RNA sequence: CGGUCCGGCCGGGAACUCAAAGGAGACUGCCAGUGAUAAACUGGAGGAAGGUGGGGAUGACGUCAAGUCAUCAUGGCCCUUACGACCAGGGCUACACACGUGCUACAAUGGCGCAUACAAAGAGAAGCGACCUCGCGAGAGCAAGCGGACCUCAUAAAGUGCGUCGUAGUCCGGAUUGGAGUCUGCAACUCGACUCCAUGAAGUCGGAAUCGCUAGUAAUCGUGGAUCAGAAUGCCACGGUG
């Protein structure tokens, strides 16, 4: 994991989106291509349409996830079935 | 192997006693080039079985080794699935080496206290014609007469 | 290599040399433990503000004559094939066939 | 003004001086009990001395460097052999018969390219 | 010896005796003995009840048996409740760190 | 006090350089300690000469660098005038150390 | 040889270990036997060396429409609002498997705790990095010296000394998994490694059929170096034992 000296790492443009979401009026999901930005308690409740490679997937943020990267809740490749699951 | 008739490389002078046969035995026993541990183990087994027997160390080792040195082995110079086996009388040069190889093979077959104790029992009983190396030699000798149609 | 790939190397190295003065004096604040977290966080976010290929880590080592990512020698500065050609033609001083 | 002989085995250099002093041995500011680990090295570094009567007849102030334990033992053996040969000029025949004058030129072979070792090759792919 | 709900034979040393306890291992097996005033050389035999209870209290100081086991099970289930990539890899059972799972990983999976 | 170090790729171009520097020092000064050699360095390189899939076609290249050292013979002012002359033939690196 | 801070410490000593340049030196030269009165072979007085002393480089005519038009160049063919040009996020590292080349091993030839020697070859300038102190730890502040026979990387391991483990779900194997960090990198979730605690998969010598090696070679132990911000169980070389 990252050293505690530098602390959490988030995108610069992400902070502006987070601030605008909490102040004021959150109705549309926050669209971010950044997945390496750590989750903060300010984002709790708000919808994050995180890009994974094809299309932004909605993630609902709760207090359980704080010290985990936002990209963890975003599968990279679609899995249905190895034995030709039709 | 085809045109060259090799000689023989000299063996270690065996600093403890001076027995080239003992040097050959310890060289066969040692593995992975770890001479120190193998020599220590063989010396400890050397002492234990000599003091268990009572006679002189080397004078008992020679009489225990000559009692399971084989005389005739069986080989097969045939090609294909079908094979014919022919008995061949071993030369004295290979006789001691084969006996030592059988001894060291049979040594690592008992779950004793240590490798020295594993060596000691099967080294001492060879004088009385007991153990595993003598057991396999008395069957190798029977293999020659099992089918001696061609020799 | 490709013309665009070769131009990428010079475009990255130019911006890495231009911003080298800011990068070192900005990461110095982060490295200095005897500092406030309020300035540490500001330094951390300000480093991601400049363009990405502005660091020595974001550039490759394609050979000067042709351009080849895989296969390179720092001392000679060329790929393996070009180095061999130069050695056989005599362009590299004091280079012969090693045999020991 | 005492002369001496030099000896090397694989990559180790040992030079041993000969003086009339009876049996004073110290191997590079050490002794046989210090530079030890197995009786084979101690026996092999005294074979020219143990040949006829020179076990406790002249001292051995050798200092040896390089190589391993066996390499240092061989270097010391060759050095004392050469020193005794230069000292006496009549033990050379006995040393040649014992095989001590002939320096062992065998050294480690270089690692070839494509092979895992000097001669060991990678296993063929089941073909 | 009934230490933290486990039984220990009398033919072993104290280090392995503590190691046999689920959640003590090797370093704690020496730290507990050092804290209780016992060298890591004695056996289970010839062990006074005072030393037994001191060792038991030292073991109870840190985490424990099946309590710690369900301790860990809840921590693992936290990932699945989160639903992150790590939780999904736990659900699949194949990796949790992300090694080469496609060619040869026969450690958490297996046939009948 | 002062020393001169010579680095060369080949000994042919450094033996003549040492001879020239010692004869210049003999013309201007005396009491030379002789050019002392130092352990040469051999930098190796393994180049697979095949431009495609063949990990059996390798070439071993070697760069040799030989070191010579010349110390003071007579520390004066005239002896430095004849040693601060123009550089020798290209291929010999000369380093001047003073203290 | 002198003194000592007992240390090459330095005065000093240029024989040695060694440094890197030139030579001598092994050339069937000789002595016997063998052979066709030869070529050549066998043994030996000498030598560090004996028939190429031991290794490396050196790879013919040519075969395989052998492999690369994605190192590069090059003849046509193809697009010029796109097969061309820029950027963000994912994939080359992937759910039921098979195959190939290596590593750990299987244990009492062994791992474990505390002393203790023996090497060579290489790297180092926005790089190697002494010492002190915090550290159970990867490391962190402090940093001197070093473009390097000077200073570092870097008390080599095997072994050797002593106990301890007694053939055992083992003090055997460290694969999996959870907790919290240390270094480099705008940023290790997809995707590096190191460090602690715990957990302790198999395995308990492997079927047909197979791979390399004839001497400092096969095995077994450790280290350096290439590209490299970091990433070897791979590659390329030194050595220890053998």
């Amino acid at each position: 994991p990252r050293s505690l000296k530098k602390g959490p790492f988030i995108d610069l443009h992400l902070l502006k989106k987070v601030e605008k979401a909490v102040e004021s009026g959150d109705k549309k999901p926050l669209r971010t291509w950044s997945r390496r930005s750590t989750i903060f308690p300010n984002m709790i409740g708000l919808t994050i349409a995180v890009h994974n490679g094809r299309q932004h997937v909605p993630v609902f943020v709760t207090d359980e996830m704080v010290g985990h990267k936002l990209g963890e809740f975003a599968p990279t490749r679609t899995y249905r079935g190895h034995a030709a699951d039709k | 192997p085809r045109r060259r008739v090799i000689g023989q490389r000299k063996i270690l002078p065996d600093p403890k006693f001076g027995s080239e046969l003992l040097a050959k035995f310890v060289n066969i026993l040692m593995v992975d080039g770890k001479k120190s541990t193998a020599e220590s183990i063989v010396y400890s087994a050397l002492e234990t079985l000599a003091q268990r027997s009572g006679k002189s160390e080397l004078e008992a080792f020679e009489v225990a080794l000559e009692n399971v040195r084989p005389t005739v082995e069986v080989k097969s110079r045939r090609v294909g699935g079908s094979t014919y086996q022919v008995p061949v009388e071993v030369r004295p040069v290979r006789r001691n080496a084969l006996a030592m190889r059988w001894i060291v093979e049979a040594a690592r077959k008992r779950g004793d206290k240590s490798m020295a104790l594993r060596l000691a029992n099967e080294l001492s009983d060879a004088a009385e014609n007991k153990g595993t190396a003598v057991k396999k030699r008395e069957d190798v000798h029977r293999m020659a007469e099992a089918n001696k149609a061609f020799a | 290599a490709k013309q665009s790939m070769k131009a990428r190397e010079v475009k990255r190295v130019a911006l890495a040399d231009k911003y080298f003065a800011k990068r070192a004096e900005l990461k110095a604040i982060i490295s200095d433990v005897n500092a406030s977290d309020e300035d540490r966080w500001n330094a951390v976010l300000k480093l991601q503000t400049l363009p990405r290929d502005s660091s020595p880590s974001r550039q490759r080592n394609r050979c000067r004559q042709t351009g080849r990512p895989h296969g390179f020698l720092r001392k000679f500065g060329l790929s393996r094939i070009k180095v061999r050609e130069a050695a056989m033609r005599g362009e590299i001083p004091g280079l012969k066939k090693a045999s020991w | 003004n005492q002369y001496y002989g030099t000896g090397r085995r694989k990559s180790s250099a040992a030079r041993v001086f000969i003086k009339p002093g009876n049996g004073k041995i110290v191997i590079n500011q050490r002794s046989l009990e210090q530079y030890f680990g197995r009786e084979t090295a101690r026996m092999v570094v005294r074979q020219p001395l143990e040949l006829v009567d020179m076990v406790e007849k002249l001292d051995l102030y050798i200092t040896v460097k390089g190589g391993g334990i066996s390499g240092q033992a061989g270097a010391i053996r060759h050095g004392i052999t050469r020193a005794l040969m230069e000292y006496d000029e009549s033990l050379r025949s006995e040393l040649r018969k014992a095989g001590f004058v002939t320096r062992d030129a065998r050294q480690v072979e270089r690692k070839k390219v494509g092979l895992r070792k000097a001669r060991r090759r990678p296993q063929f792919s089941k073909r | 010896a009934r230490i933290a709900g486990i039984n220990i034979p009398d033919h072993k040393h104290a280090v392995i005796a503590l190691t046999s306890i689920y959640g003590v291992g090797k370093t704690r097996s020496k730290a507990i003995l050092a804290a209780a005033g016992i060298a890591e050389d004695v056996k289970i035999s010839e062990l006074s009840e005072g030393q037994i209870d001191t060792l038991r209290d030292e073991v109870a100081k840190f985490v424990v048996e099946g309590d710690l086991r369900r301790e860990i099970s809840m921590s693992i289930k936290r990932l699945m409740d989160l639903g992150c990539y790590r939780g999904l890899r736990h659900r699949r059972g194949l990796p949790v760190r992300g090694q080469r799972t496609k060619t040869n990983a026969r450690t958490r999976k297996g046939p009948r | 006090r002062i020393r001169i170090r010579l680095k060369a790729f080949d000994h042919r171009l450094i033996d003549q350089a040492t001879a020239e520097i010692v004869e210049t020092a003999k013309r201007t000064g005396a009491q030379v300690r002789g050019p002392i050699p130092l352990p040469t360095r051999k930098e190796r390189f393994t180049v697979l000469i095949s431009p495609h899939v063949n990990k059996d076609a390798r070439d071993q290249y070697e760069i040799r660098t030989h070191l010579r050292l010349v110390d003071i013979v007579e520390p004066t002012e005239k002896t430095v005038d004849a040693l601060m002359r123009l550089d020798l033939a290209a291929g010999v690196d000369v380093q001047i150390s003073l203290g």
